[PDB]
């Protein structure tokens, strides 16, 4: 009769289904509550510059 | 949380005083003691002379 390509017939899957994600990539930034300066200016009076 | 002070700006007057008592010698002089004190600038001298 004729030819037939492979896509004209349906399909049926006979694999199972695997889906990993891979863990994306993070950056962390220097961060801190209060710097080393604040704490120092947080003095009510300095010796040295008084 | 606020660590820093709150910072603001004042003017301080005062008067620096300074008597000195002083010894003579035949070729030398000597300071026999030397009073520094320091004195408020009165609200009618701020006002009205430095202002």
């Amino acid at each position: 009769s004729h030819q037939l390509s492979r896509a004209d017939i349906t399909t049926v899957s006979t694999f199972i289904d695997l889906n990993i994600t891979m863990l994306e990539d993070h950056e962390f930034v220097p961060l801190e509550v209060y710097t080393r300066h604040e704490i120092k200016d947080s003095g009510l009076l300095d010796y040295t510059e008084v | 949380e606020n660590i820093a002070p709150y910072k603001f700006k004042a003017t301080m007057y005062y008067k620096d005083v300074t008597v000195s008592q002083v010894w003579f010698g035949h070729r030398y002089s000597q300071f026999m003691g030397i009073f520094e004190d320091r004195a408020p600038v009165p609200f009618e001298e701020v006002i009205d002379k430095i202002n």
